[PDB]
């Protein structure tokens, strides 16, 4: 049970591209 | 054979190859031995 | 140009600091407070005042609440400058605080010395020294009035002022023990000073006078205060030797949520001596010259930050035999703990271990509740007393694990714990919630 | 009579202070807080420890959050008292903080020195020196353990304790560079000291162990922290000369909301030397005697408040070619800035310009966002190096715009900026929001 | 280690940590109005 | 406290009931054995409740 | 107070009872509910020849 959201932050001024860094759950049965 | 190669991670059954990364969430606290040998006496007053 | 050139340089990273602002720093709203006044009132002391006497005073009901307490003493130097060390502090051997017939707390001259050494700092520490010692090279016969502020919880913040008003049926008393001897005042080492003046003593209590509604509330409503207490036991030190590193397991008979432990080793003969004597400036009577004698301190310079003269090699605290934290060196407890938790400078021979983030404050910030610990033990390892104290080179150029041969004189160990309890006051009476 | 006579002296001018009261001072409320415990745990250092070596450690997952970090060193004296200057600091050349493989921050020995010069003070500074140097006139061969606290954002307050528990899939590492030479330990000026010992190093991390409520929330919920970072750019000084006032315009390659800029000029030969050497009592090796030289400092007294030996005449900061503030003298940056904004005492040769009301605090209080300034420039004017440093009269009786001929040795310039970024953590991973 | 302190919980702890209100490990900073500060020389009249 | 002096005490409210009261004294011998007779008893000339 | 006999030097008694010589009890101290009991002693100076 982990909470993953959108991380409300201000709009970037000059660019539109940034580093996403998607969440990952490293566990293998 | 299959050669399972189980990874790190405690606090769970053998069906999980890995649970945590660098810091697993599972933590155990000590039993706090001789906890019954402590009375925890309250305080009282005298005749005013 | 100018400040406007900065305001214009605004972007996404500023939103986190100034977007949807909540406050401004350029307009302060001060809080309206209650109407109160403070008055300094002298208390009457029962019992003969003199060295070695036990005296007491009952706090009068002049105001509604009490805060600061300052004990005045008048002493005369029994010798020249350099012969005394915090003599007014030494004189007030102890003080007990009794509320409602029940002991609330108790401080000792050594606690005042330890407390000061550990928790006061900078100019406050110096002003304190000015009020308890002679620091302007005074000479024999000099007379001075000293002040020794008490350090009970209600003497630290008005927030914990004792509501005498809400203690209608309960008395509040102070019991004081005056030292049999004070160095450089009525004794010089073991020798008495003939003709030494006996102290004049007086206790001052600063009272708070409250206005109409606040007084009414105090008198009628129940109150609970989270207050501090000092726990203390004196122990025999596993005295180190030139031939060995002594060690000692001290079981600590402590209870209650504890903010911190504090301790020191000392020479019980010389008040405030927490370090070994040596022939280096300030480390012994006459240090640095031919007359230097490493059997007696330069009393006016008894304390020092010179770690070489300390005796603790390392220490740890165990709970039910389990290490609380990894073993650290004596200098950790002396220099680092205070750096992290207090922000002042602690003299060599004085140690602190905090269980709290900010032990110096009123607000609890993490405690170790010893009422739920069966066996709390302080484990000490001592340095090897092999350094010839009369040879500065032997002292100043030596290794981490050793100390002065004169360090074996620091045979007394004082272990303190500062904890919380609850002072419950209501319906004319009060006392502590826990025992 | 007494305090009540003041309470009744009440009227219209009091309404603003006590009418319709909101608070009192005589009853305090402490806030209840989440249960936690703190433990000091040793980390494992990879790589060989020695002078000039690079070593590192991955912080272990023993607790949930981390705060203070202390790097211990054991050093020995390669010469007598007065030959070292904060050598533990000189040794720890730099420390790099890495989280998830991203560089979060990085400190340099010179920053530690600059930081101390600007932000620590009083007995904190003294106690701080006691942990990084030999301050009791120790002699050659002496051995001491030093404790160098780290000053990363999470090492200054529990408020930013790094939630290692919330970083389940990321590493947290410290990389430490040890200086090739440390004055008075393994080298004396340029000369190696034969037989000098290699340092012993140990790094400790203080962990916070949370109770279930918070241990659970930290692990499960996303986090955002407003943190600080140090930006640093090294450059060459427009070295002044007896024949001219050198001037310089340094483009500042800084970014992010900046709390403040700080800088110093130095002689890279001697750690902490921000001023010229001179034959005045505390300004050079042997000063005041026939042996005085103005090519080597009295290392134990490397720092000074005598601005006559500093090199900055005046300075201003330009943003996009426009003056930020009117040009001010070097003493403004050295004495006034920190008076107004910090409250400590900054040594000569170290300068501060704050964009913040409280540059010493955690709470943002005004910043200059360099991410939105195409060209920020630091504009410097230097003093004229015409004073004969070997003649104390020449130095002590000089004018505002001049300095020592030996001030030309301060050829290095270090410009720092402290800024605010955002640390974001979600689903076991994190890093900083802005590059 | 530190876990041994956490478990030492009793009646006297309710006053310090029961029904906790705050924490020490999540500082909330106040957002504030944007501003800048400049030191400007004034003209002094009179000799 | 002294020879021939009158002193007094008010009993503190440090408990609910009181019983035994013991007056302690420190006296010294002004002569050799055989010179005193129950001197602490002689000293406490009288006690009023 | 508690017994009524005469105790020789070197032997000490501290009663938690009104009458320790009896059987009743008159009173007791329950050490099974006391976690840290300690006897604190101060000795005389051994200087007399």
């Amino acid at each position: 049970f982990v909470v993953v959201g959108k991380f409300v932050e201000p709009i970037p001024s000059n660019p539109g591209q940034d580093f996403t860094l998607l969440p990952m759950d490293q566990t293998y049965t | 054979t299959e050669q399972l190669r189980v990874g790190p991670g405690l606090g769970v059954g053998p069906e999980v190859a890995a649970t945590g990364g660098f810091h697993q969430f599972y933590r155990q606290l000590p039993l706090n031995i001789n906890e019954y040998k402590l009375t925890q006496l309250p305080g009282r007053l005298v005749p005013g | 140009a100018g400040g406007l050139s900065q305001l214009v340089a605004y972007g996404a990273q500023d939103v986190y600091l100034t977007g949807n602002p909540q406050i401004t720093f350029f307009k302060t709203v001060y809080r309206r407070y209650t109407n109160f006044a403070i008055e300094s009132i002298q208390q009457t002391i029962n019992g003969s005042v003199g060295f070695g006497n036990k005296v007491s005073t009952q706090i009068s009901r002049n105001g509604d609440l009490i805060t600061d307490i300052v004990v005045e003493f008048v002493l005369t130097k029994g010798g020249n400058g350099g012969t005394t060390y915090y003599p007014a502090e030494e004189l007030l051997q102890d003080v007990e605080l009794e509320i409602g017939g029940q002991r609330i707390d108790k401080h000792y001259n050594d606690w005042f010395r330890t407390y000061d050494a550990l928790f006061r700092m900078n100019d406050d520490r110096y002003n304190y020294r000015r009020m308890t010692d002679w620091v302007n090279n005074e000479l024999v016969g000099a007379q001075k009035r000293f002040y020794v502020p008490l350090i009970f919880f209600f003497n630290q913040t008005p927030g914990l002022a004792l509501p005498l008003i809400a203690l209608q049926y309960h008395e509040v008393k102070l019991y004081f023990t005056l030292a049999s001897q004070v160095q450089g005042v009525n004794y010089n080492g073991s020798s008495a000073i003939a003709g030494a003046a006996q102290p004049t003593m007086s206790v001052w209590v600063d009272y708070i006078f409250l206005d109409t509604q606040e007084r009414t509330r105090f008198a009628q409503l129940p109150h609970e205060y989270l207050i501090e207490q000092l726990q203390f036991t004196g122990s025999e030190t596993a005295t180190p030797s030139a031939t060995t590193q002594a060690s000692q397991n001290i079981r600590l008979n402590f209870n209650h949520p504890t903010k911190y432990l504090a301790w020191n080793f000392n020479n019980p003969t010389n008040y405030g001596q927490y370090t070994a004597l040596a022939n280096i400036p300030g480390a012994c009577s006459g240090a640095g010259t031919a007359a230097a004698t490493v059997t007696t301190p330069d009393y006016g310079n008894t304390g020092t930050y010179n770690e070489q003269l300390a005796v603790l090699d390392s220490a740890k605290i165990q709970l039910n035999g389990q290490d609380r934290f990894a073993t650290r060196k004596g200098s950790y407890f002396n220099k680092v703990q205070p750096y992290q938790s207090i922000g002042g400078v602690t003299p060599a021979g004085v140690y602190l271990y905090s269980f709290a983030l900010k032990p110096a404050g009123r607000q609890p910030s993490g405690t170790c509740n010893f009422s739920r610990i069966d066996n709390a033990t302080l484990s000490l390892t001592y340095k090897t007393c092999s350094i010839d104290a009369t040879s500065p080179a032997a002292v100043l150029g030596n290794t981490e694990t050793v100390t002065a041969n004169t360090a074996t004189l620091l045979t007394a160990l004082n272990i303190y714990a500062k904890n919380y309890n609850v002072l419950r006051i209501m319906s004319g009476m009060g006392g502590l919630a826990y025992a």
